[PDB]
């Protein structure tokens, strides 16, 4: 026992020095020659109304028109965002509800919550309702996200330090991933759909591979517990939010940490981040009641998109880039451009 | 107007929509939600009796709508997740009497600690909470032969039921710490008789009288 | 168990090849500078094509 | 999803008649509901349409205010109700369904048709009839008096078919989508004011009448149809 | 002399104006507000806004320079004035019966879903009773016999009919809101020293502001009224009396609707 915990340390002080050896020069020596962005505004294009309890998430569709949004009276809505009109609303069965997903090929949705349970629905049928097509079980904590592989494959993640992909059909998982030692909180799947990483209550991250199950590796460094993880666009780098008013960029091949996101004025919590569609500006929702906008390569500056009466909880951009959605608890949901 | 037929029956969609999720929110804020929590083995079976995942028990009383939300199959850290219930009307506590020898450290420190955290919590500098005591037979039948000095070696009163109960009941209610804004009641667990009901039906009753009047500067 | 589960994770995890910090910095931005032209949030689009 | 029509029948010049229409396997409460109609020998013709939430009723230029159109939600049955009938009112009737919200495609489905026997944007089919030969690439256009490209993007026409002794089914809708059920060997498009549909690989059930419409502004206007034939 | 005096009324009309415009523009901005207290609040505002844009400018004329009026502008004046000040004391009163049913009963006020058409009822039935209460005996005013004077009421030579309209529009609304406001403390009252403290004190303001602000100009009207029959001269008292009438309008503005939680959000969310 004695002699396995030493070799481990050993292993971790070795992967220390490498990583060490690894960390020749900073980009923040780089971009001090790059132009900035400079001052950069936006306006409140529409106002969506109807919800009356909180919004705790939100997704764009893969055309950039249709619009979901789930609320904790159990109310999940489809809507369009070119006139601000009402194309679908779903009742649930649990008002607990803290994750929603879009499924690609414009057909199905997924909800999950405190219940233990994911539901897939239907959208497209001949009797012109909507259906719940499948309950998946098997957790025994809480889900936190859910998102769509392919058409007929799901991925989860819950509080029990576990992960999940299930087979839609069959009913059941075909492989798990263990490994983390507390809450897990967040995952974004890779455009390439063979790879994703996923944080946990534990101030660490870990990137899994799909097909083998194996889990591929692990980052650290954050003084805190971690509650928002996005993905680049290019599939080469992510950045996470933790709750201490501190954001960082991390790379999956330097095996290193690169940029850190923090200003002495935030004391709050960092409920979202999410990027845009060049790999040039970040935005992360606050709990200060407002959002921010970041140069994603300088980490200097501020152009708060002020307009919310209490926490922003959720944010998303569109896939042709020409939008930005924010949802927060003020029970209304906004676009920018 | 400038737009086709479509465009109009899809406003047409959208207007019933509306109306339909107006009647139903306002359906739904028309119900009390009250929040159970205890100790391990605290007894509160018996309350639900009387009266995995988040387990939701409904009943109606007197012309009005109760959901009762039980959280007791939860595990993981609850400061990710208590921020859900900031709406709540009322927590219910639940603790236990006969159980100030048995160390798991005995359970009333436990219980103690366990109030001392969720009363001055920030998500609930507003909402009250209904107390209850349970198991007291085992109680009055134990100090005839257990002294309580065995957990509060500062106790220097009667060896009578009554002396005893008043001095747990006062230890407990010293804990608060917000004196001006929420309140605490008390109530010993019968088990012959529906009071168990009545008296939440009164806190709540109160509840809304002060909630009331306080919204209107008054 | 649980030590030889640690080991072998640690050591799965210590046999991989990397890279110099430098190269991901080029890397990221000379993804950031090859997309300058079709990013409708740092150079406005003209409003008579935007839909919102 | 089943809508089967009852109430034709002889009737002297005059009188009355009511003609019922019963759903079976759908949500009934929104679609909004058309009655079209077919002469003898002729082409089809639009005839009336209800909506979802009995907020909207239009009628016919031609018989507004002789024609009475209502559903009943609960019990799912839609009623249309005639008086005093003239010479011109002999032929038969289809009811067809519709919803409109972003991507939906209306006239989908339509029922069996019934009989009645009693003692504008221009429309006008270019042929009458087109020999064909199995494995030969045919093209059929039909044209137009006003520009259809609407400015928001869309195009309102819509391209159907009937086989003999059946009812219609939907090919293209919006002039240049493809329907459900339907073989993935059919296209169609036109330059402004004028249109054409393409088949390519001809095959058995597939000669009889094909019929073009119009839906950019009420009323709907119909064409004379083309017959092909092997 | 006249300048101060123009520039005095000047100011009140237009702070009468403003007070009443902003409640109006919270009610039109925000639309979470559709309950009963925001609908009587509104009336409320509609009343005394409406109260300060006929009545004190084409008063000043009348009572400042010159009467270029007439009858056909003197009846229609009388009229709006009265119609006004009515309907604001019988809003009070509707406002203090709502505040008691929220106390007296809060099972069966939380479980009702009457929100259509009673309210615009009642909303109705306040102004239909604020005209009918006034206008007939006002618009059968023609005993002034004397072509020639001021602005002011037929009735003021008999006593029977000025007793009358002071008794159904002045002691019942005071009766019923000290019965109620008391119901509601004795009821509350069952940490307490403060609160206790508090509350009686709000009531005691919300109903002395009232009655002090209404009492004295009825009293000098049915003294002077009942045997000593002075219409020429009249003091600083009677003038005195006759503007304290109107600064409750100024007031009510501040009391009732500025005090709610939901109202202080909705303002300072403009
Ligand atoms: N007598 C009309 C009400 C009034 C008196 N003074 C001012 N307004």
């Amino acid at each position: 026992l004695d002699q396995l915990r030493q070799e481990a340390e050993q292993l971790k002080n070795q992967i220390r020095d490498a990583r060490k050896a690894c960390a020749d020069a900073t980009l923040s020596q780089i971009t001090n020659n790059i132009d900035p962005v400079g001052r950069i505004q936006m306006r409140t294009r529409r106002t969506l109304r109807g919800h009356l309890a909180k919004i705790y998430a939100m997704h764009w569709g893969t055309d950039s028109r249709l619009l979901v949004s789930a609320s904790q009276d159990g109310k999940l809505i489809i809507w369009d965002s070119y006139t601000t009109n009402k194309v679908h609303a779903i009742p649930l069965r649990s008002s607990w509800v803290m994750t929603c997903a879009y499924a690609p090929s414009g057909n199905y949705v997924a909800c999950g919550g405190l219940d233990n349970i994911c539901s897939i629905y239907n959208l497209k049928t001949r009797e012109g309702n909507v259906r719940v097509s499948r309950e998946l079980a098997g957790h025994t904590g809480y889900l936190s996200c859910c998102r769509f592989l392919d058409d007929n494959q799901i991925v989860t993640s819950s509080g029990d330090t576990t992960c999940a992909l299930w087979d839609i059909e069959t009913g059941q998982q075909t492989t798990t991933f263990t490994g983390h030692t507390g809450d897990v909180m967040s995952l974004s799947l890779a455009p390439d759909t063979r790879l994703f990483v996923s944080g946990a209550c534990d101030a660490s991250a870990k990137l899994w591979d799909v097909r083998e199950g194996m889990c591929r590796q692990t980052f650290t460094g954050h003084e805190s517990d971690i509650n928002a993880i996005c993905f680049f666009p290019n599939g080469n780098a992510f950045a996470t939010g933790s709750d201490d008013a501190t954001c960082r960029l991390f790379d999956l091949r330097a095996d290193q940490e690169l940029m850190t996101y923090s200003h002495d004025n935030i004391i709050c919590g960092i409920t979202s981040v999410s990027f845009s569609k060049s790999g040039r500006l970040l935005l992360a929702g606050y709990d200060d009641f407002n959002c921010n906008v970041w140069d994603a390569l300088k980490a200097d500056r501020a152009g708060v998109l002020a307009g919310h009466d209490n926490r922003v909880s959720c944010l998303g951009v569109t896939d042709d880039g020409m939008a930005v959605a924010t949802g927060s608890w003020d029970s209304f949901l906004k676009i920018w451009n | 107007c400038t737009l086709s037929a479509e465009d109009k029956a899809a406003v047409e969609r959208s207007k019933m929509i509306d109306r339909n999720l107006r009647e139903d929110g306002e359906k739904a804020a028309r119900e009390v939600k009250l929040l159970l929590l205890g100790a391990g083995e605290s007894g509160k079976s018996t309350i639900v009796k009387q009266m995995t995942g988040i387990v939701e028990t409904h009943f109606t009383f007197k012309d009005l709508h109760f959901k009762m939300f039980d959280v007791g199959a939860q595990r993981s850290e609850r400061k990710k997740w208590i921020h859900c219930f900031e709406g709540v009307t009322a927590i219910i506590f639940c603790v236990a009497l006969s159980d100030y020898d048995l160390v798991l450290m005995n359970r009333m420190h436990e219980s103690m600690k366990l109030f001392d955290s969720i009363c001055n919590n920030k998500w609930f500098t507003d909402t009250s909470i209904i107390l209850f005591l349970n198991k007291k037979d085992l109680f009055e039948e134990k100090i005839k032969k257990s002294p309580l000095t065995i957990c509060y070696p500062e106790y220097a009163g009667s060896n009578t039921y009554e002396e005893a109960a008043a001095y747990i009941q006062c230890q407990f209610e010293d804990l608060n710490k917000r004196k001006d804004t929420k309140e605490i009641y008390t109530h010993f667990t019968c088990s012959t008789d529906t009071k168990n009901v009545q008296f939440v039906f009164d806190a709540v009753t109160d509840v809304i009288i002060k909630n009331n009047l306080k919204d209107c500067g008054l | 168990a649980q030590a030889r589960k640690l080991v072998e994770q640690l050591k799965m995890e210590a046999n991989i090849d990397r890279i110099k910090v430098s190269k991901a910095a080029a890397d990221l931005m000379a993804y950031c500078e090859a997309h300058a032209k079709e990013d409708p949030l740092l150079t406005p689009v003209p409003a008579s094509e935007n839909p919102f | 999803v089943q809508l089967v029509e009852s109430g034709g029948g002889l009737v002297q010049p005059g009188g009355s008649r009511k003609l019922s229409c019963s759903a079976s396997g759908f949500a009934f409460s929104s679609f909004g509901m058309h009655w079209v109609r077919q002469a003898p020998e002729k082409g089809l013709e639009w005839v009336a349409y209800i909506s979802s939430g009995s907020g909207t009723i239009y009628y016919a230029d031609t018989v507004k205010g002789r024609f009475t159109i209502s559903r009943d939600d609960p019990k799912n049955t839609l009623f249309l109700q005639m008086t005093s009938l003239r010479s011109e009112d002999t032929a038969m009737y289809y009811c067809v369904r519709s919803i409109y919200y972003y991507g939906s495609s209306p006239f989908d489905f339509w029922g069996q048709g019934t009989t009645l026997t009693v003692s504008d944007i221009v429309m006008t089919q270019a042929t009458s009839s087109v020999p064909v030969t199995p494995g030969e690439s045919v093209s059929i256009s039909c044209r137009s008096s006003k520009s259809l490209l609407h400015s928001n993007g869309n195009t309102y026409l819509y391209w159907f078919l009937q086989r003999p002794g059946q009812s219609p089914q939907l090919l293209i809708y919006r002039m240049s989508n493809l329907a459900s059920g339907v073989p993935d060997r059919f296209s169609g498009s036109g330059s402004g004011t004028a249109f054409t549909l393409t088949i390519s690989r001809l095959e058995a059930e597939d000669v009889g009448v094909y019929y073009c419409m119009q839906h950019l502004e009420y009323p709907l206007t119909f064409g004379a149809g083309t017959k092909l034939e092997l | 002399t006249r300048v101060t005096l123009a520039f005095f009324m000047s100011l009140v009309a237009f702070a009468i104006m403003l007070g009443n415009a902003l409640v109006i523009l919270a009610f039109v901005v925000d639309k979470n507000l559709r309950h009963r207290s925001s609908y009587f609040f509104l009336n409320l505002a509609i009343s005394d806004f409406f109260v300060g844009v006929i009545s004190i400018p084409l008063y000043i004329p009348h009572t400042l320079f010159e009467w270029d009026f007439g009858k056909e502008i003197c009846v229609f004046w009388l009229t709006t004035d009265y119609l006004l000040c009515t309907a604001s004391v019988y809003n009070i009163v509707l406002i203090s019966y709502d505040r008691y049913l929220s106390v007296s009963n809060a099972v069966s006020y939380r479980t009702q879903h009457t929100g259509v058409l009673k309210i615009v009822t009642l909303m109705v039935a306040v102004w239909v009773l604020a005209f009918l209460v006034n206008g007939p005996m006002i618009l059968v005013s023609e005993s002034w016999k004397d072509e020639g004077s001021e602005c002011e009421p037929g009735f003021f030579s008999e006593w029977y009919i000025l007793a009358i309209t002071s008794f159904l529009e002045f002691v019942i609304p005071v009766i019923l809101v000290a019965y109620f406001n008391m119901n509601i403390y004795w009821s509350l009252w069952k940490v307490e020293l403060l609160r206790a403290r508090r509350l009686a004190k709000s009531l005691a303001i919300l109903l002395g502001v009232f009655a002090v602000c209404w009492a004295p100009y009825s009293l000098f009207t049915i003294v002077l009224s009942f045997y000593s029959s002075a219409t020429g001269p009249k003091s600083v008292w009677y003038r005195i009396a006759f503007w304290l009438q109107w600064f409750n309008s100024f007031v009510n503005p501040l009391l009732y609707p500025l005090c709610h939680k939901r109202f202080q959000k909705a303002f300072l969310k403009i």
